[PDB]
């Protein structure tokens, strides 16, 4: 009777309020970008997190009135084949790899290959963050450790013509670091049907311009996605 | 097309042999 | 000493294989040959429930076949009304990542969990007119995958830390803990008699447990890859499992063996959800081909193909009256089939 | 008028030159544009707000080819209008409506492509927003409203000249009201600034803002320059195709003299552009689908199938 | 059940040759990607070789390129790892692992503290 | 010692798993047959149901 009418009117009012609040939340949720940090124990993921800061661990920073969210899943076991699927709709993934040591470079490359060829992450781009440049230069310059022992292809590699070394640098370290980058780029360009690309960078311990790099990378990815959906090259 | 008047038969013939636009 | 233990384990394996072979008889297919085909079960989208922003990861129905709870990675836990297609609540969340939502059997509490390694309890029938957190269960080291209430005060929770534990809400302490697995458990399904629960992990095996004694009664094998979804039978003597091997199988505890397999040579993607019907004849499964499927449990023929989603399905649910089926998918939408 | 120096006629060689050309531009029209409508209609993944705006331009192109071309081919052969009496009341109306859709739909895309490029955090979801459907209805409706004077302004007079009593479907020299009497005396300048100059000015201006945004990674640097050139390739084709047809009406109303003894020669000159101008004017209704084959890789696979 | 039993192994002076084998039963061999994993004292698990289902794509670690080779035989359901030009540093325990997902080109884990599909191992001493 | 204890627990669990009194599969099949045929008439999805009775249409 009339009580039922009052009940359904109250239910409709509750629906209206909930819908208004949901619209308000949707206004904000669409303006913040999320990023994933996947790395190794030796890599300075915590160090870079602290640099751009100033269970799952969060961190906040904003550049040019664009909001940025990052996540770090650092409380689980070794297996990651199942909880990595929860980041299917993330704009970018930040990957940190050490370059001073040579023993786990193959493990890092296998991780990159596994990430690059998954059925739920083939639409997500990556940002390489090759770290420990000072250690690499110091250890290669001194000697006592040959790359040919671990990678028997360094003898047939030549420096690229497009390389732009810092003028106070010995050519051998430039050749080494560009070989290291070229291996990752070779893994990248083998597959990928023009839907995701990898952006390489060189990063040291004392760095203060890392946020801008992610800023421009996100801009490029956004522009490419927008151009793809408009059939405009 | 159109002409100023029907007396100017030349323009009327031109509009007879022309496109409709 | 471990070599001798493995040797006698091999002897026990020989004994159990001999028992399995001796207990085998004519296949159930040969006796189901006499049954008649059901036919094409086609149902349409009666209603659609939009409002979610991100993908849907879990969903659970109530006891009165009217209210359902949904969870998304935005951080919203919405309680809907299937009939009027209108909302009644929207609980904000602390941790955005959630894989499980649950409803109390008496309809007073709702629980959820995820990568935060904690399970939260909410008050629905509160006298203050606002949903508040009641308890925060903690103690697990892996991520939560499935948790269910028992009567009002005990909840059984499964996690990726190779263990399953039973809690009590009043004091928040683990009364008993189960440890027989070696992979990561992902699913739970309580028996109708409310005495035993089954689990499936990433080791291609299923384990049946008992709440009081706390020991694994029996172990089932017969799958290749990891298990993703489990269910139960209304009788309480059988259950079905889904795996990334893209085949479904039915296990019987009375015979301690396998009975049927469900696969087709044109399917590549694996199963992501399983949900039985009321009478136990219709078997519903969810795949990754951006669609669903309908199977005959007693026979093996695929009869009925639901479709309409733009992404992979995530959850499946059959209500107590068996009058509707809810399907969630990564397109941030919910549909009701009849 | 003074007696004319010579007759007004067209060499018979012209009739075959235009007819051969008209056969080719026609065939590429219906078949080419219908394919663009086929892919969108079939696959629902192709269905989205940005893509539907293209279908509006494709749908209106089909109307232009079936209406403007076939009628004008007949008039060059038989030199008669035996179709009907009210039939004359409809061709100047429907044909004028289709052109309005093509110009305005071209203006809608040149605004949409800027919104995404300037967008920072927006992900253009694959769907049809309710706001996009408003644009199509407004664009289509406004076109059928601005062609009214052509629908009620024509008639069939029975004038006689050179000992030949014929009938013509023209705009009646004397009208009744005052709205259409002004419409006669200023129609030529009205068509120029609202069907050729208007689309060229804003579409070009908007596209520089989009291009300046992008030009202000080696493979991607090629892409930004590739799309910038393709953007201005379609505009330039649009400017050239419609150039002769509009200029024909201007030279008629500017330099022609009623008392010119050799007005017959200048008049006969004016028919050389109008008949060929329609053929190249219809080229813009055909250029768009090829421009989609050479750009969209996703559309390239569908075109192959 | 899923079992993987390795074979071969013994004390061999440098310059010798061995042919290892792993026998796989309980699952379809033809629809999986296989590999080899070794473990030295005071070391974590490392990856050595891999091979696709047909046998087209073959990759190795940098430590061994021409020394060792891998091959498969679907009809006999066994993977083979050739061993040439042995060195003292090649002393470990060998497992014949398998990636979890079928009909895929990417696979995780393999090298982990406790994987699901791996054998007991065979000992080679130099 | 801990590994030995874990191995002993595993082999014991296998031992109780092997020594389980189980009934022939034919009787279990017959029981499933009986349940499916007995509770068949009550399933809304198995058989068509009048539209008026359905609250979802």
């Amino acid at each position: 009777t009339e009580d039922q009418r009052n009940e359904e009117k109250a239910q409709r009012e509750a629906n209206k309020k909930i819908e208004k609040q949901l619209q308000k939340d949707k206004q904000v949720y669409r303006a913040t970008h999320r990023l994933l940090l996947l790395g190794a124990d030796n890599s300075g993921k915590s160090t870079i997190v602290k640099q751009m800061r100033i269970g799952i661990f969060e961190t906040k920073f904003q550049v040019d009135k664009v909001n940025f969210h990052m996540f770090d899943v650092g409380g689980q076991r070794d297996e990651r084949r199942k909880w990595i699927q929860c980041f299917n709709d993330v704009t970018a993934i930040i990957f940190v790899v050490d370059s001073s040591d040579y023993n786990r470079l193959q493990e890092a490359l296998n991780l990159f290959k596994s990430i690059w060829n998954n059925r739920w992450l083939r639409t997500i781009s990556v940002i390489l963050f090759l770290n420990k440049q000072d250690l690499l230069a110091e250890k290669v310059l001194a000697g006592k450790s040959k790359i040919e022992d671990y990678f028997p292809e360094f003898a047939r590699y030549t420096t690229p013509e497009d390389a732009t070394p810092e003028p106070g640098e010995d050519p051998r370290v430039t050749r080494a670091k560009y070989f290291i980058r070229d291996e990752f780029l070779r893994i990248s360009t083998a597959s990928g049907d023009g839907r995701h690309y990898c952006y390489p960078h060189f990063t040291c311990a004392v760095d203060t311009e890392n946020a801008r790099r992610i800023f421009n990378d996100c801009k490029d990815i956004i522009l490419q996605m927008n151009l793809r959906e408009y059939n405009l090259v | 097309c159109s002409c100023s008047s029907l007396m100017d038969k030349e323009c009327v013939y031109f509009c007879h042999l022309d496109i409709i636009w | 000493e471990l070599d001798q233990l493995r040797q006698e384990a091999e002897q026990l394996k020989n004994q159990i294989r001999d028992a399995r072979k001796a207990c085998a008889d004519a296949t159930l297919s040969q006796i189901t040959n006499n049954i008649d085909p059901v036919g094409r079960i086609q149902m349409r989208t009666r209603r659609t429930l939009r409002g979610h922003l991100a993908k849907i990861y879990a969903m659970h129905w109530g006891t009165d076949s009217r209210l359902l709870v949904s969870a998304s990675q935005d951080g919203k836990l919405i309680i809907w009304d299937s009939y009027t297609t209108n909302k009644v609540h929207a609980i904000p969340l602390r941790s955005s990542w959630v894989m499980t939502c649950a409803y109390a059997p008496s309809g007073n509490y709702v629980a959820c969990g995820g990568l935060d390694n904690i399970c939260s309890i909410y008050n629905l029938k509160t006298r203050e007119g606002n949903v508040r957190v009641s308890r925060e269960l903690a103690g697990h080291t892996g991520y939560l995958s499935c948790c269910r209430f028992l009567d009002d005060n005990q909840i059984v929770t499964s996690s990726g830390d190779t263990t399953c534990a039973l809690w009590d809400i009043e004091t928040g302490q683990q009364t008993t803990t189960f440890t027989g697995h070696t992979g990561d458990v992902m699913s739970l399904s309580l028996a109708p008699d409310t005495r035993l629960f089954v689990s499936g992990a990433c080791d291609a095996s299923a384990k049946l447990w008992d709440v009081r004694e706390g020991m694994c009664r029996q172990t089932f094998t017969g799958h290749e890859s990891d298990i993703n979804a489990i269910c139960f039978f209304p009788n309480g003597n059988a259950f079905a499992t889904g795996s990334d091997d893209a085949t479904c199988r039915l296990f019987d505890l009375r015979a301690d063996q396998e009975l049927m397999t469900y696969s087709h040579d044109n399917i590549i993607c694996g199963i992501t959800s399983v949900s039985f019907s009321k009478s136990g004849r219709l078997l519903l499964a969810g795949y990754d081909d951006f669609n669903c499927n309908v199977w005959d449990a007693l026979k093996a023929d695929r009869a009925g193909v639901l479709a309409g989603h733009d992404n992979r399905v995530s959850c499946l649910g059959v209500t107590d009256d068996g009058m509707a089926v809810a399907t969630g998918s990564w397109d941030s939408f919910l549909k009701i089939w009849n | 008028p003074p007696p004319c120096q010579g007759p007004i006629e067209i060499k018979e060689t012209f009739k075959y030159i235009n007819t051969v050309v008209s056969c080719l531009v026609f065939v590429l029209g219906i078949i080419g544009n219908s394919t663009l409508l086929r892919i969108i209609y079939k696959n629902k993944c192709m269905r989205n707000g940005p893509n539907i705006l293209i279908a509006s331009l494709a749908l209106g192109d089909l109307l232009h080819i079936v209406i403007d071309i076939p009628i004008n081919v007949y008039k060059l052969l038989a030199e008669d209008w035996p179709f009907g009496a009210e039939m004359c009341k409809l061709v100047p109306f429907i044909q004028k409506a289709s052109v309005g859709i093509t110009v305005l739909s071209l203006c809608a895309l040149s605004i949409d492509r800027y919104r995404a490029v300037a967008s920072w955090s927006r992900i253009k979801g694959i769907g049809v927003p309710k706001w996009t459907a408003v644009e199509i209805v407004l664009i289509w409706v406004v076109s059928v409203v601005l062609a009214v004077p052509e629908a009620i302004g024509f008639d069939i007079i029975t004038m006689d000249y050179k000992g030949s009593y014929l009938r013509i479907c023209l705009l009646h020299p004397v009208q009744k009201t005052a709205f259409m009497q002004f419409y006669k005396t200023a129609k030529d300048w009205w068509l120029f600034s609202f069907y050729f100059c208007l689309p060229l000015a804003i579409t070009a201006f908007f596209y520089t803002l989009m291009t300046c945004e992008m030009l202000r990674l080696n493979d991607h640097l090629k892409q930004r320059r590739e799309v910038a050139k393709t953007v201005f390739c379609l505009v330039l084709v649009f400017a050239l195709c419609w150039l002769p047809l509009h200029l024909s009406r201007i030279l008629k109303l500017t330099l022609y003299n009623q008392n010119d003894p050799n007005r017959c020669e200048l008049l006969s000159f004016l028919l050389v552009l109008d008949y060929i101008g329609i053929n190249m004017a219809s080229l813009n209704s055909c250029i768009n689908p090829i421009a989609l084959y050479l750009v969209s890789k996703r559309f390239k696979n569908c075109f192959k199938s | 059940q899923v079992q993987l039993q390795e074979s071969g192994g013994g004390l061999v002076q440098p310059g010798g040759s061995l042919r290892l084998s792993c026998a796989a039963s309980g699952f379809t061999f033809s629809n999986y990607k296989m590999n080899w994993v070794r473990q030295a004292p005071g070391k974590g698990l490392e990856w050595v070789s891999d091979i696709s289902q047909s046998g087209a794509s073959i990759s190795y670690t940098g430590s061994v390129k021409g020394r060792f080779t891998i091959s498969r035989d679907n009809a006999k359901n066994t993977l083979y790892l050739q061993m040439n030009s042995l060195k003292p540093e090649d002393t470990a325990v060998y497992y014949c692992a398998r990636c979890p997902a079928p009909f895929t080109r990417d696979c995780f884990d393999v090298t982990s503290t406790t994987y699901a599909y791996r054998g007991q191992g065979t000992q080679v001493t130099v | 010692t801990a590994s030995i204890a874990q191995a002993r627990k595993l082999v014991e669990q296998l031992k109780m798993e092997a020594n389980i009194d189980r009934i022939k599969v034919s009787k279990a099949a017959a029981d499933l047959m009986a349940y499916c045929e007995a509770h068949a008439k009550e399933d809304p999805l198995l058989t068509p149901v009048p539209a008026s009775e359905n609250p979802f249409r």
